[PDB]
């Protein structure tokens, strides 16, 4: 039995949280669940609450309302440089792209969004886009263990080093070195213009893929909308000691935050890597599979989906499904 | 009779220049070229020649020139240094998709105007301490307020209703913020004009599901670079579409997508279409417009027939096929 902090969120967020604890007794999980809250006070996280996940080192977190972000600040607080995405394609939910499978990896502390902008003279912006030795490696060094550990054969450098030369040149230089040291895995580095000219075209011809914070931030949203969105997508923050936050990265969606309709699919999902990070493979692949299979069906799929019944129902059937291993 | 700069550039480039040529003389086109090359060398001799060439001639057709990213900061773009030398400020593309051309999406209709010469692409970068890197992207009032007044004017010229600026506004709150500015300050000027603004996320992820929603896009330099290859694979790839920059004084057509196709280089498979667009829309702007819709007319026509499709576009013709095709198309005019 393992602990983990839950983060429901807002708006929609306790709804989906419910539905995700509910569906995971019904596959009689080995998870407890350490329900906290995160609200700045004045600007850092609740004391009570970061100690709680240094203990648990292990999180799920809802949709969280925003104006200070306290996604930054979570990231900051926990250190979690690396933003992780799987997206696949879900055979209950056509869309245009069928044979997706990727993985998006993300550095999360520097490049672009470094913070830092300067009023050079009126009418004349400077944003310093940030680029380290450490960082880059730190990120490289991940996705070539993730590529390993999870059955994964091919990585991707995404960068524009012939017009960045000095940053991302950095950025790929750290990857290359990282790929000498893991040679079973194969490596190869392309335009960030060339990924997206191919990605929208044969998705399929890419695996992992390593880059720099906007261009993985954009590049995470273009393969969350081949496979049918963010409501369906999910995601992993993986940082310092461990530690690790899966989140949903959908809106709070106050219009229907009480009047059931949501949808948990991306936060179910997200706890699905959740279990896979922490091993227990057997109940991620039951939930996983229940999950699919309800989608599928295409009974009770929520209203974004196309559907016409409620979040309650959904999540009754994925429960329903479970149980039957 | 005119006379244009033509740099062949490297990969497919060379090959493809000569078939315009043959379409050139064939199609009987007052056109003379006058050659200019850019090698490999970190020596700037041969582009600062051809920008010169250019201030003469004032319109090019250019193939893409190879940037090797193994060399040193120092040794810098190329293309970059051309279009911001000749302050080409407005690079300009149309994606529209091509009956022929069956793709995943169909309605596509969308004109991106894109900051050819700041943001991303100012080549300022420094090493404060070792192994800490900083790349300094620059947003300016004037070259923002150009960009957009051209993304207006060209909306409203064209019988287009709406405008989307594309930025990251929302944690490049100074950089993308002044750019937004810039083109809010123009609407004004364009009543008529629907303008609406969108996170370049959330645009990538809206473009692979429901494009058919733009109509003009107005963006910083990067976002452009990602918009106009993602609008491109859309319609089909990089063998289709046609790309413009344009300054006050200067024009310079090449491919939309600005690839050296190296790996294709010489093997007879390169798509001609979109450079033969490209030099149809020169045409166009050094006022030929009979020949330019002539060869126009000739190549979207080839493109019905699916036998003439190159590998790009899922056909097994040839290069040199399709530009049988395209001239026959003429000689029947
Ligand atoms: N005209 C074309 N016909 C067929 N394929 C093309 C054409 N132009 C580009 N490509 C392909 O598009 C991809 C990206 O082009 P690439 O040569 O890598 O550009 P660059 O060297 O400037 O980065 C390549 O697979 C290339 O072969
Ligand atoms: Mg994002
Ligand atoms: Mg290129």
């Amino acid at each position: 039995v393992q602990t983990v902090t839950l983060i429901p969120g807002d708006g929609i967020g306790p709804e989906i949280s419910a539905a995700v604890m509910k569906i995971f007794d019904a596959a009689k999980a080995p998870i407890q669940w350490e329900e906290r809250n995160v609200t700045a006070i004045q600007w850092m996280i609740p004391s009570e609450a970061k100690e709680s996940m240094d203990k648990n080192k292990m999180g799920l977190k809802g949709p969280l309302k925003t104006p200070p972000s306290m996604n930054l600040l979570l990231r900051k607080t926990f250190d979690l440089y690396a933003n992780v995405r799987p997206c696949v394609s879900i055979e209950g939910y056509k869309t245009p792209y069928t044979d997706v499978n990727i993985v998006t990896i993300r550095e999360n502390t520097e490049g672009e969004y470094s913070g830092i902008e300067h009023v050079i003279v009126d009418g004349v912006v400077q944003s310093i886009k940030l680029i380290t030795e450490g960082a880059s490696k730190r990120i490289a060094e991940f996705a070539f263990e993730y590529a390993r550990n999870n059955h994964r054969s091919n990585v991707t450098a995404v960068h524009k080093a012939n017009i960045m030369r000095m940053s991302d040149g950095l950025f790929l230089q750290k990857c290359r070195e990282v790929a000498e040291s893991c040679k079973d895995i194969k490596f190869n580095e392309m335009y960030l213009d060339t990924v997206c000219l191919n990605m929208v075209q044969d998705p399929s011809q890419f695996d992992v893929l390593v880059m720099p914070n906007l261009y993985g931030d954009i590049l995470s949203d273009l393969c969350a909308g081949l496979i049918g969105g963010l409501g369906v997508t999910p995601s992993g923050n993986i940082g310092a000691n461990g530690v690790a936050i899966f989140e949903s990265v959908h809106g709070t969606a106050p219009d229907i935050a009480g009047k059931d309709m949501a949808n948990p699919t991306a936060l179910l999902l997200s706890a699905v890597m959740m279990l896979r990070h922490m091993g227990l493979f057997d109940h991620a692949a039951r939930i996983e599979a229940a999950c699919f299979a309800t989608i599928k069906d295409g009974k009770s799929l929520t209203k974004d989906l196309g559907g016409n019944a409620k979040c309650s129902d959904f999540t009754e059937e994925i429960c329903r499904r479970v149980k039957d291993l | 009779r005119h006379t244009v700069t033509m740099i062949p550039g490297d990969g497919i480039g060379p090959e493809l220049m000569l078939h315009v040529k043959s379409v050139f003389r064939h199609a009987c086109v007052p056109v003379d070229f006058e050659e200019v090359h850019v090698s490999s060398n970190a020596d700037e001799e041969d582009i600062r020649n051809a920008i010169m060439a250019i201030r003469r001639n004032r319109v090019a057709l250019k193939g893409n020139i190879e940037t090797n990213h193994n060399l040193p900061p120092s040794h810098k773009s190329r293309n970059n240094i051309l279009r911001t030398s000749l302050d080409l400020y407005a690079n300009v593309i149309h994606c529209k998709s091509l009956p022929g051309v069956v793709t995943r999406h169909k309605d596509i209709d969308i004109l991106i105007v894109r900051e050819n010469t700041e943001g991303e692409y100012s080549s300022l970068e420094h090493e404060s301490v070792a192994g800490v890197v900083e790349s300094l992207k620059i947003i300016t009032k004037a070259k923002s307020l150009r960009i957009a007044e051209y993304a207006f004017k060209l909306a409203q010229e064209s019988g287009r209703k709406k405008v989307t600026a594309v930025h990251k506004a929302n944690i490049m709150k100074l950089g993308d913020g002044l750019f937004l500015q810039c083109c809010r300050e123009v609407a004004a000027r364009y009543p008529q004009i629907t303008f609406e603004n969108m996170i370049v996320d959330n645009t990538t992820m809206q473009l692979v599901s429901r494009p058919q929603q733009f109509d003009v896009m107005v963006m910083p330099n990067l976002y452009g670079n990602i918009v106009n290859n993602v609008c491109a694979g859309l319609v089909g790839g990089p063998g289709l579409v046609a790309g413009a920059n344009y300054g006050h004084v200067y024009a310079v057509f090449e491919t939309a997508t600005r690839n050296t196709g190296k790996s294709i280089a010489n093997k007879n498979i390169a798509n001609p279409t979109a450079t033969l667009l490209a030099s149809c829309m020169m045409l166009d702007h050094l006022k030929l417009h009979s020949y330019a819709t002539s060869i126009r007319k000739a190549v979207l026509a080839s493109m019905d027939n699916e036998n003439m499709h190159t590998p790009d576009i899922g056909g097994q013709g040839t290069t040199s096929e399709a530009i049988q095709d395209v001239i026959r198309h003429i000689r029947v005019i």
